[PDB]
C-alpha cells in the first residue's frame, strides 16, 4: 500500500 | 556501594509527565485518560491523540499538585500525536531533550505513565528496535520498540534514557495472540524526533499540512482508482526518478506544500494536501 | 570482562526467603495434610521469626517452611494483620539460620533498582528484576491506608510474602500481590505491590509483643469527620457530630496518628477529652 | 554523562541470530522461530518444535541474506535441531565463551524475532538454573530468564551483557493451567548442553544415547518392564559400579551401542535408547 | 473514606 | 523416571  | 538507580532520571524528567483525562458530555465525566509531556516553558504538552479525540475537556495534572484546563492547539492522526497548551505562570517543569542524542537498540529506559489512573509510576526496560510499523499493516510510520512495561494509562507518556533525555512517547503495546498467549513486554513508542518534528507542525498550522500526489501504490499503480491530482505532468502506470531536483521518496512528497510546481519525470505537478 | 548482573544480591539475601507451604486437615476427604495455598517468606531474626502474607497462611491447619538449603521445619503462626495483610510464623531452629539483610538507613528510591525473590508456582525459588514504580501507594481499590511500593518487577502467584532486594541484598520490601486483577477483560504487565520493610518491621515486633497489632479508635468514620452510615460510641467523650478537628494530643491537624496512641489514654481533640479504644 | 546500555551486547551477539521458516506444501509458512549461528561452517540451532514437519526451511540474516537450510539434526528430549547454509562471504556468529558459568542475577537479553515483527532485544535476568521446565516427569537443565520471550522467540539466543551465549530460548510460561497468566517466566536451554547436543547431531544425525533395561538409588517401575534388562541384572534393586565407575544417569546414554559393559548387583551390551 |  |  502507498498514500504519495 | 550504592545502590543501581535510575533515580536520576527519575529526577529529571518524571516532574514534566503529565496525567490527563478525557473528560466528555453524558455532565462531564472521564471518558478516557493517559499521559503527556510537557515540552517547554511556553506550556506545550505532547500526548496521544487517541487519548484526547472527541473531548468535551481535557484536564493536565501535574505531580506537583496543580491541574489545569488544557487547550487543544492541534493532532495528526497518522502519527496519533496531539499537542495541547496550558496557561501556567509561575514555571513548569520541563522535559529533558538532547536534540543530538541518537537512541541505540539496547539502551536502559524508563516509562514514565498513569497506568490505570494508579498515579504516576516509572517501569524500566531497553529499546528493544527501531524504526517500526508496529500493529498497523503498513503504514508511513516508525516507532521504537520496548519491553519497558506500558499499560492503559500509559498512552502519551514519556520514554526515557537514563539520563532521563526524551527518548519517546509512548503509544501502544502489541495486542492480541496466535493462539491465546499474551504477548509480554512488546510496547511502542514514537520516536522523539517525530513527535518533536509535528508537535512544532501542529503549533504553527494548527494541525499537519502534508503534501499528497495523486496516486497509490519504485513503481506506481493502484488496485483502485486513483486521485485526480495525478494529471498534472505524469502517465499513467510507471516508475519515477528525480522530483523536484532529487534522485528516486515517500516522507519528500509530504514535505512539500500544497499548490507548488514540482517537476515530475517519468513535466510539472502541484502537490495538493492530504485529503 | 565481568558481566553485569545483580548476583551479589542475590548471594546476600536469597538464601533467607522461604517458600510457605499452607496444609489443611480437611481439605482431602482421608483428611491426611495437604497443600490448600503456597507463598514465600523472608527470616527476619535468628530467633526463627519470619514474615509473610496473611493471605497465603490464613485457616492453615500446619504451616511448613522449606529453606533454600535442604531443612524443612513446621512452623508457628505467632500473629497476623488484616489491615495490611502481613502475618508472622516462628520456627524452632538449632544450628542457625539465614537471616535477611537489613540495612534500616537506607532510604527507598524510585528508580532503585530492585529484585523479587520467591516461589512462583513452585516451580523453586526464582529471582525476576526491575525498579521500583512508586511508593506510598493504596495499591489495593479501597482505603487500606497501608503504603504500598509499587514495582515492575515479576511477581506471580507464589511470590506473596517474599523478598523485595535492591542491588545490595538489602530489604526493601515484601511482596504482597500482583495487579492481575483488571476489573475487566485486561491483564496488567509490571504492576506489582510490595509492603515497604520499615512498615513490615513495626507490624512484626508488634505481632511478636502483642500476638496482635493495636490500633487506636477514637469512633468515627467517613480533616473532616462524616459518615453515610451510623457512627461509633466511643465518640461521645468530648467532640460534636460532623466537623473537621486540628491538634489532637498536642500536634496539628492524622489518619495513622489515631491507630498509633494506646488504648485507654485520655487525648486532647480541639473542635476536650477522649478515651482510645483498641480498633475492633 | 552516557546513557546505561547494553548496545554492545546487541551488536556483537544480534548479528548472529537469524529468523526461521518453517514452510509446508504451495509451500506456505506453517511456524516462525529463530535460529544462532554458531559458527563460519555455517551451523544453526534451533527449537526442533520450530522446524518439524517443514517441507522446506528457510534462514534469513540481519543483514538481507536469505537461505534455504539443511536439517542435519533434530533432537526430541531437548527439543533441539541444528541446521546448516552454505554461505561463501563469511557469516556472522554468536560469541561463546565456553568458560563462563552463568550466575543467578547476570543481566541477559532475548535476542529473537517475536510475532514476525522483526528482530527485537529484550532484557532481563538469569532467575534460576537447572530447572525442569515447564513440564516435570522427565526432567532436564533449563535455564529461567525473565527477559520478555513471546511467540516467535524459539530457537533464539540468551546473552549476557559481553554478548556472549548463555542459551537458547525455548518455550515459555504461557498460561497455568486454566486460570491466569504468568508474567516473567522464560526458559533456555543452557548454551553448555546446546553445545554438546549441536556438535552430536553434526556428527551422527541425531543423538545416540545409550540405553540398558529400567526405568522410574533404587530401581523399580510403577509399570512394565522392558528386554534389554535380560543380559545379566536382577530385577528391582538398587546399583553401584557400573563400567569402572562408582555411582550414572548421564553416563549410560553417553555409551555407544554395540559396546559391552559389566555391571554389579556381569555384563550387558548398549542399545539406542527408543 | 477514612477509619479512625 | 529414571530412563537408563
Amino acid at each position: 500500500v502507498y498514500w504519495f | 556501594m550504592t545502590p543501581a538507580s535510575y533515580n536520576l532520571a527519575v529526577r529529571r524528567a518524571a516532574p514534566a509527565v503529565v496525567n490527563v483525562y478525557n473528560r466528555g458530555l453524558n455532565q462531564l465525566e472521564i471518558r478516557t485518560l493517559g499521559s503527556g509531556v510537557i515540552m517547554d516553558q511556553r506550556g506545550y504538552i505532547i500526548t496521544n491523540k487517541h487519548v484526547i479525540n472527541d473531548a468535551d475537556q481535557i484536564i493536565v495534572a501535574l505531580q506537583d499538585g496543580r491541574v489545569f484546563e488544557a487547550l487543544l492547539v492541534g493532532s495528526d492522526s497518522l502519527t496519533d500525536l496531539a499537542v495541547l497548551k496550558i496557561n501556567a505562570t509561575g514555571g513548569l517543569p520541563t522535559i529533558p531533550i538532547n536534540a543530538r542524542r541518537v537512541p541505540h537498540i539496547g539502551d536502559v529506559v524508563l516509562a514514565i505513565g498513569n497506568p490505570y489512573n494508579l498515579g504516576q509510576t516509572i517501569t524500566q526496560g531497553i529499546i528493544s528496535a527501531t524504526g517500526r510499523i508496529g500493529l498497523n499493516p503498513t503504514g508511513r510510520q516508525n516507532f521504537l520498540q520496548t519491553d519497558a512495561s506500558i499499560n492503559h494509562g500509559n498512552s502519551g507518556g514519556a520514554l526515557v534514557n537514563s539520563l532521563g533525555e526524551l527518548m519517546g512517547i509512548n503509544t501502544l503495546s502489541f495486542d492480541k495472540s496466535n493462539d491465546g498467549e499474551t504477548p509480554e513486554g512488546i510496547g511502542f513508542a514514537i520516536p522523539f524526533q517525530l513527535a518533536t518534528k509535528i508537535m512544532d507542525k501542529l503549533i504553527r498550522d494548527g494541525r499537519v499540512i502534508r503534501g499528497y500526489i495523486g496516486i497509490g501504490g519504485i513503481v506506481v499503480n493502484e488496485v483502485s482508482p486513483d486521485g485526480p491530482a495525478a494529471n498534472a505532468g505524469i502517465q499513467v502506470n510507471d516508475l519515477i526518478i528525480s522530483v523536484d531536483n532529487k534522485p528516486a521518496t515517500m516522507d519528500q512528497v509530504a514535505e512539500i506544500r500544497p499548490g507548488s510546481v514540482i517537476p515530475v519525470v517519468v513535466l510539472q505537478v502541484t502537490i495538493q494536501e492530504y485529503p
